[PDB]
């Protein structure tokens, strides 16, 4: 069966079809043992000094507030292309941008060779709309297809999961990108120190520091983050026992 | 001339020039993933090089990338004068339509570049996620086919680095395992024939 042609006939996208869309519960149960405390901090990341987080980050997961996100404080990738993401990295660290599905899929990746990054994955939100078929899309000028999908970019800088998450379409207005993108990059092991730009209220999660501007509240401080970090503990990958 | 069209070639030498101007171009080109591939491959600089531009002068371009050539691809994509718009993804799935470095792969990926100002396409009638079994290890999907066709329903298209299986109507294919020469566009036969007289290419 063709199911592109079935979305021109139908409305309902190909994705809306694929099926199924202890184990590695160990790694989950070690991982959550292993978790620093949730932290975060309320920060308006365009006038905030980027430096005073720290120590060196593991794992960046950056997900900047983009204008095609609000369809119905916008960044735009001119914004994003100057924070200064480098300057707060460890020198073999790990990002995840959240880019879109226009061009950002482009710029994001200038971002991440301008960081100092290589592209070694790319993540592919795929959203099916099983809900409401009968709701065409609002097309960029420049789209040749609807588009139905948002891309985050995984970048390595220095020496189990698939590349795809499937779930519905939120709602108009909802910008919350799926959970799932946590559980795929915890599961890689990549060490503890894990910072969320542009996290909000509803993000914050343990073994993560949270920074963007509408957190209500704060409790971030860095001589209290460095300290789960310190000796013995400053290599652990976030994947196994903590040391007695 | 409406049915399957092809010509045997080594991409680099043809003078591409005799074919006309195309409203589609799709390549899946043999980049050098820097992997070993049971493929002949073609150097970064032989890519670059490619006579893209002639082909088109309002249109698109489907260029099918992996590995390095996501980057790679978008850079010749710009040299040769294109736009990035959109980004095809096909996940692959079995007959069951269950999901086939540092992740598993689930999904390959085709730029979708513009040159010029096209007008008169359909654009927005597909989506960009197509869902089909791999039939064949190698072989894009056949949907590709059907949304290029949607979308420039009747229009003139060429598919550089084909293979047998992909001749289609409405399309020219230009690959090395192709079965001879099969030109029936009496424009591009008559090209064809002033060009090469004596039916060969080779610088
Ligand atoms: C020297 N100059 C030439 C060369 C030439 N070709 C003829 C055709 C060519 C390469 C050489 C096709 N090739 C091949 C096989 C592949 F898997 C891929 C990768 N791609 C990735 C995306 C996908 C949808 C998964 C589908 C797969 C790309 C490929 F190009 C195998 C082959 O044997 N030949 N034609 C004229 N001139």
């Amino acid at each position: 069966n063709d199911y592109c042609q079935h979305f021109v006939d139908t409305g309902h996208r190909p994705q809306n079809f694929i099926r199924d869309v202890e184990l590695i519960r160990l790694k989950d149960e070690l991982i959550a043992k292993s978790n620093t405390p949730p932290m975060y901090l309320q920060a308006d990341i365009e006038a905030f000094d980027i430096r005073e987080l720290t120590p060196k980050f593991d794992v960046i997961l950056l997900e900047p507030p983009l204008e095609e996100y609000y369809r119905e404080k916008c960044w735009t990738w001119d914004d994003i292309m100057k924070l200064e993401i480098d300057e707060i990295a460890a020198p073999r660290s790990f990002i995840f941008l959240w880019c879109g599905s226009g061009e950002g899929l482009d710029l994001g990746r200038v971002c991440l060779r301008k960081w100092g990054y290589r592209r070694c994955e790319d993540i592919c939100w795929i959203k099916t709309n099983k809900n409401n078929p009968g709701k065409t899309k609002t097309l960029d000028p420049k789209a040749v297809f609807q588009r139905t999908k948002e891309h985050c970019l995984m970048g390595i800088k220095g020496t189990v999961d698939i590349d795809l998450i499937i779930t519905e379409e939120p709602e108009i207005g909802n910008i919350e990108k799926p959970v799932e993108i946590f559980h795929i990059i915890e599961h890689f092991c990549l060490g503890r120190r894990r910072l969320h730009l542009f996290g909000r209220d509803s993000t914050i999660r343990p073994g993560w520091l949270t920074v963007g501007p509408t957190l209500t509240n704060s409790n971030y401080n860095a001589e209290t983050y460095a300290s789960y970090f310190s000796a013995p503990n400053s290599y652990l990958t976030g994947c196994t026992e903590e040391i007695e | 001339l409406f049915p399957p069209q092809w010509i045997c070639c080594d991409i680099r030498y043809l003078d591409v020039s005799i074919l006309g101007k195309f409203a589609v171009v799709m390549a899946d080109p043999p980049w050098d993933i820097h992997m070993e591939l049971p493929y002949g491959t073609l150097t970064d600089d032989e890519m670059r090089r490619l006579n893209i531009p002639v082909l088109q002068d309002d249109g698109f371009l489907f260029l099918w990338v992996t590995g390095r050539a996501m980057e790679l691809g978008r850079e010749c994509l710009n040299l040769w004068g294109y736009e990035r718009v959109d980004e095809i993804i096909w996940v692959k799935t079995n007959q069951l339509q269950r999901i086939i470095h540092w992740l598993n792969h689930g999904k390959e990926h085709c730029l979708v570049g513009v040159k010029g100002n096209p007008q008169g396409f359909n654009q927005g009638l597909d989506c960009d996620v197509i869902v089909a079994e791999v039939r064949s290890t190698s072989h894009k999907p056949d949907e590709i086919y059907g949304m290029i066709e949607r979308l420039s329903p009747g229009t003139r298209k060429i598919e550089l680095f084909g293979r047998p299986h992909n001749v289609q109507p409405n399309w020219i294919t230009l690959g090395n395992q192709l079965d001879g020469i099969h030109l029936l566009d009496p424009d591009v036969v008559a090209r064809f024939k002033q060009r090469y007289p004596d039916g060969i290419i080779s610088k």
